[PDB]
């Protein structure tokens, strides 16, 4: 149509009257081909262009590249010798859709969707055109083939009129660059009972800038989604809820209220939920001059009798938290640590995908019942916050810095308290050393516990002071994405004095030692409590709760013969 | 011959849709609700209507339904054109889906012949596997070789078609038009696997499965591993496939009101749940209370709890404890039986599909039943992997499958009926249950009730048992006969299932003392307390009393004391 000719000259006058000169000089000097245009800018200028981009973006994209190349040609001479075409990046889409709202009415239009990328393919062959060799007469014939069907069977020759066997000739054929990533819905925003959907995305002209296993925002057209723009930056906090969170965090020591708000179904005890809350709230990751990456996550390990609740609590924690997936699994396990390089049968190739939480928390149930692959993958992810892929022609180190909450059972049911935890569990010491907190429950008897536990669990079943659940789960996302509390060298050296007592007393009476990882763990627990307290820095008494958390985990993980250590730690209790 | 019959049946269908409005105030006279249904969907524009076949069977003395019922594929565009004309005249991007439901006859997968090709059919069964939704071409926009003219081509659900003549006489060629996707409406197309139910399989036969196609907005509703009932059209695929339009999650009052007003119902119910077994009232009590559960709903936080009853039978060799196993599966429709020794499969195994080399989760023993009893014979000869898969499926009422990078968990509700035997067979009273059962604590936990059966020489009941065995060995004896049949017992089980009762304060005050009395015998923790709490609403539903009194929970306390 000639109506595009009055569209072209409109936006040609728009780019010289708005930041577009700085945008075109940055794409021209970086020899770049990506031009950035915000939707609000031209939408404030002309809403009819925004309506045309929302209705027919495929014919709207035939004007954009031409006027961008014309602006680059009169701004820079001979730019067509190196770069023939320059694309545009339509960002700032207001109506962000979900993957379950993708319907028949959203066809041939612009859509911004959130997701997680997996099984990414780079520069993998795509077909646009074909040819075919007819074997009977030995002739050539060719049509078209895009990116959705398998292939358009050709069975009728020109003059053979035969049903002979035909062969695929792609030795005169088109050149297609294909990078399709199977995007999935995030588990932190899926409704309960339903399953997350998945789609296939085409990436062209934007390959290997995306990270698998992370949240992503893609703006493209819907037909199979053909992505135009990618964004690796991304139930949220608002302005009306952020002032009341600081007002709630300033009054009445909210750490214990968050602990009491963690388990509404049962009474429990604070040793499981204190480790659970400090593991979900996490610490901060720090590096010195680009190296020495410390793990900011806290991996907790639960142990005890089978009757006691370990799965219900984990499930509740997962529901409460963002990007937390309860993978669990024993026999099912399959590919360990969600990271895998594998062949794919749809088009016969090699691909890499990190399964399903790079910032999230992964929940493992029945830790003692696994094979060699899923133990080694979680040992690599616990040793380092990354999983490397070094096969099928690809080498990629993906983020596996996810917190680990594992639950296990001992060999025989009973805890057998007259033996240490190393003889009790089947696991050894270096896989136990990655877990900083080892919480363990035991058995109990008198009327007191019978009067409280059964009444609280029957109160939880007869019904269909603490902090409410919605404000708590909004506070988790508000504190984990805005603050980073450091430490100041004013009086922190005193903990190096008390560690100097606490290390030495573990040799003379105990058998298992205390190392520098426990010091890193109590600094992470103290900064996690400072994160939950929403302070600027860690206080002096946060380390008191941190040393209490490490004493009732390490001393409780041993025999009854470390009983003198129950009173030896009473001076700092 | 149907070219002049199609316009007449289109006029009859639009007269059926035009002559029926809504006059349903004060439960008076009846008339169909279709015009208000179209007026309600006017805002949402989905056009995925539901028309009842029972409501269509009254016109022309059923003769309009019988003529449409055999020539459904030959009358379907006339029906959609009549629906299009009535929504074009009653109301001002256009796709349509007409769904029929509630057929009076339920047909199996083994009674499908070639005489019903093209007719409508009701197929019930269980879904084995599912295929991810893909766009259906439906209709495409072809462009000519020289005219560059648009042609709206309608596919016929067989294979990629192609026109023959250009409509504009600017050309008359037959060379390759080119396909176009802008002006071609696309509908999601899913292909799932339906299979024969476990209660209607012939003796020695194989449970033959079949693939059924589905379009419109009937997709993404059918959950895997759940008994389903489809209504559609038998369409051949170059194989005899099926097309469904309606999905549902499936799986007299004078007799029911007479049976809930008496007082001795429960005593005939404990001796009528297994009429072939002499003795063992406690095992019959647990089997009767293990069919119906309760109070699982939602915890005050947001997590679902284990509201089911787990039943496990143990004892010496050569008893009648497998007979219950043979009864449940012959009477309960939601019942899957496995041999146990010859068994991932239990916890829903993973199998690959070559289209995308993608995984699908087969239910197997663990997820086949919904609100039913999965019965595993020989529980102690199983491996460690399936028993930790059972434990992973039991801590939380869900099952997780981790394969090929994807992790998927789903809600499966089952009541495990575990038949076990000792390490030596003979049960010795010398030691505890743990050393004789020979299985670890966690897999020993989350079990509500254990039934230990010991035998010896006690002539007075033994002669009666042997006489009952030899009196049973005849052609359909009356000795076995129950006080009432299963005919009202099935609807009684369903009526007690949809009841949903609750506990009081006196029951909780007696329950805390009962938990102290159960813990005074000491393993016993919160799980056995949850098992007796779940058995309380099951015995409340079985006795059909809403607010529970502690006297009916006293029998459950005595049942726990008897074990």
């Amino acid at each position: 149509p000639n109506v595009s000719r009055t569209i072209a000259r409109e936006l040609k006058s728009f780019l010289l009257e708005y930041v577009y000169g700085a945008r075109i000089r940055t794409l021209g000097e970086m020899n770049s081909e990506s031009l950035e245009v915000n939707y609000r800018h031209l939408a404030e200028s002309k809403a009819i262009l925004a309506l045309f981009l929302a209705k027919c973006p495929e014919e709207m994209l035939k004007i954009f590249d031409l006027v961008a190349m014309e602006a680059t040609e009169l701004h820079y001479p001979d730019y067509a010798r190196i770069h023939s075409e320059i694309h545009v990046r339509i960002s700032d889409f207001p109506t962000i859709y979900s993957l379950r709202e993708l319907r028949e009415s959203n066809l041939s239009s612009l859509v911004r969707v959130t997701g997680v990328v997996t099984r990414r393919t780079g520069v993998f062959p795509q077909l646009k055109y074909v040819k075919f060799n007819c074997l009977k007469c030995g002739s050539i014939l060719g049509p078209f083939f895009q990116d959705s069907n398998e292939e358009i069977r050709i069975s009728f020759c020109t003059n053979c009129k035969s049903k002979g066997p035909f062969r695929v000739n792609g030795e005169k054929t088109v050149y297609r660059n294909y990078q399709r990533v199977t995007l999935q819905e995030a588990p932190g925003t899926v409704p309960p009972g339903r399953l997350p959907r998945h789609r296939e995305v085409i990436l062209l002209a934007l390959v290997d800038v995306s990270k698998p296993g992370e949240e992503v925002e893609v703006t493209g057209i819907y037909k199979i989604i053909e992505a135009n723009s990618i964004k690796r930056r991304e139930f949220s906090w608002t302005e009306e809820e952020e002032r009341e969170f600081r007002k709630i965090s300033r009054d009445r020591g909210i750490i214990d209220k968050i602990i009491s708000s963690m388990a509404p179904s049962i009474y429990g005890h604070r040793d499981i939920k204190t480790a659970v809350a400090c593991s979900l709230f996490g610490g901060v990751p720090k590096n010195v001059n680009g190296k020495h990456s410390i793990r900011g996550d806290i991996n907790v390990l639960l142990l005890g009798d089978p009757g006691t609740a370990k799965s219900q609590i984990l499930k509740y924690v997962e529901k409460t938290a963002h990007r937390a997936v309860f993978a669990t699994g024993q026999g099912a396990s399959a590919v360990g640590l969600t990271a895998s390089v594998r062949k794919d049968p749809i088009t016969k190739e090699w691909t890499l995908e990190g399964g399903a939480a790079d910032k999230g928390v992964c929940l493992i149930d029945e830790f003692d019942k696994m094979n060699d692959q899923d133990r080694t993958s979680i040992h690599e992810a616990m040793e380092q916050q990354s999983i490397s892929i070094s096969k099928a022609g690809i080498v990629t180190t993906l983020q596996a810095r996810c917190s680990i909450i594992a639950a296990a059972n001992p060999n025989g049911g009973r805890y057998n308290s007259t033996l240490p935890l190393a003889q009790n569990v089947s696991l050894t010491e270096p896989i136990l050393s990655r877990f900083d907190i080892l919480c363990v429950v035991r058995d109990l008897v008198d009327e007191e516990a019978d009067e409280r536990l059964a009444t609280f669990v029957v109160d939880s079943h007869v019904r269909s002071s603490p902090i409410p659940q919605e404000l708590l789960m909004k506070y988790i996302h508000y504190a984990r994405t805005k603050i980073y509390p450091k430490l100041h060298q004013m009086d922190m050296d005193k903990v190096s004095r008390v560690y100097a007592d606490l290390r030495r007393e573990s040799i003379s009476t105990g058998s298992f030692p205390i190392t520098v990882r426990h010091l890193e763990s109590i600094l992470r627990i103290a900064e996690s409590f400072a994160k939950m307290r929403l302070s600027e820095f860690v206080s002096s008494y946060d380390l008191d709760r941190a040393i209490k958390v490490v004493v009732d985990s390490f001393v409780d993980a041993q025999k009854v013969s470390v009983r003198r250590q129950l009173r030896r730690s009473f001076a700092i209790y | 011959v149907d070219d002049v019959t199609g316009e007449k049946v289109r006029e009859a269908f639009e007269q059926f849709l035009e002559d029926f409005s809504v006059q349903s105030t004060d439960t008076g006279e009846v008339e169909k609700v279709y015009r208000a249904q179209i007026e309600f969907m006017k805002i949402y524009d989905l056009n995925t209507i539901y028309i009842d076949y029972q409501h269509l069977s009254m016109r022309e003395n059923g003769a309009l339904a019988m003529a449409i019922s055999e020539q459904y594929y030959r009358f379907l565009p006339f029906l959609q054109k009549g629906l299009r004309r009535v929504v074009r005249k009653y109301a001002p991007e256009r796709v349509f889906q007409i769904s029929f439901f509630n057929l009076p006859t339920v047909h199996r997968i083994r009674d499908i012949r070639s005489e019903k090709i093209g007719s409508l059919l009701s197929i019930s069964g269980t879904v084995t596997r599912t295929s991810e939704v893909r766009p259906e071409l439906y209709k495409a926009s072809f462009t000519c070789d020289m005219c560059r003219a648009i042609v709206d081509n309608v596919e016929q659900s067989f294979k990629y078609t192609e026109p023959t003549f250009c409509p504009n006489p600017s050309c008359e060629n037959r060379a390759f038009w080119t396909l176009n996707v802008t002006r071609s409406r696309f509908l999601d197309w899913q292909k799932v696997r339906i299979q024969e139910n476990a209660n209607e399989i012939p003796t020695g036969s194989m449970p033959r499965t079949l693939d059924v196609i589905l379009r419109g907005d009937s997709v993404e509703r059918a959950k895997p591993g759940d008994r389903c009932k489809f209504t559609g059209v038998e369409i051949v695929v170059p194989k005899i496939s099926f097309l469904a339009c309606h999905v549902i999650s499936i799986g007299e009052i004078n007799e029911l009101k007479e049976m809930v007003k008496d007082e001795h119902i429960y005593d005939k119910l404990v001796r009528s749940i297994a009429p072939a077994v002499f003795g063992h009232e406690a095992v019959k009590k647990g089997i009767l209370l293990q069919m119906l559960g309760g109070v699982h709903k939602s915890t005050v936080e947001g997590i679902k709890l284990r509201g089911d009853i787990n039943i496990c039978v143990v004892g010496d060799p050569s008893t009648s404890k497998s007979q219950f196993l043979k009864y449940v599966v012959g009477f309960a429709p939601r019942s899957v039986y496995t041999s146990g020794k010859a068994s991932a499969g239990l916890t829903a195994a993973v199998v690959r599909d070559e289209e995308g080399g993608d995984y699908t989760i087969e239910a197997g023993a663990l997820m086949l039943a919904d609100n039913g009893i999965c019965c595993i014979d020989e529980f102690d000869k199983m491996d460690i992997s399936d028993q930790v898969a059972i434990h992973e499926a039991m801590e939380q009422q869900t099952i997780s499958i981790a394969k090929a990078g994807i992790h998927a968990t789903l809600n499966a509700r089952t009541s495990i009926l575990a038949a076990a035997n000792p390490v030596g067979g003979r049960y010795n009273r010398k030691l505890s249950l743990r050393g004789n059962l020979n299985m670890t604590a966690p897999i020993m936990s989350r079990f509500d009730l254990f039934f230990v059966i010991l035998d010896d020489c006690n002539e007075k009941i033994d002669t009666e048992l042997a006489s009952h065995i030899v009196d049973l060995h005849m052609k359909r004896d009356e000795a076995i006969e129950p006080p009432f049949s299963a005919e009202q017992l099935r609807r009684y089980i369903k009526y007690a299932r949809t009841f949903k009762p609750i506990l009081t304060k006196e029951a909780r005050s007696y329950l805390v003392e009962k938990y102290k009395e159960l813990r005074k015998d000491d393993r016993i923790t919160v799980r056995q307390l949850e098992s007796m709490i779940r058995l309380s609403e099951a015995i409340a539903r079985a006795n059909c009393v809403d607010e529970i009194t502690p006297s009916f929970i006293a029998e459950a306390y005595d049942l726990l004391r008897q074990s």
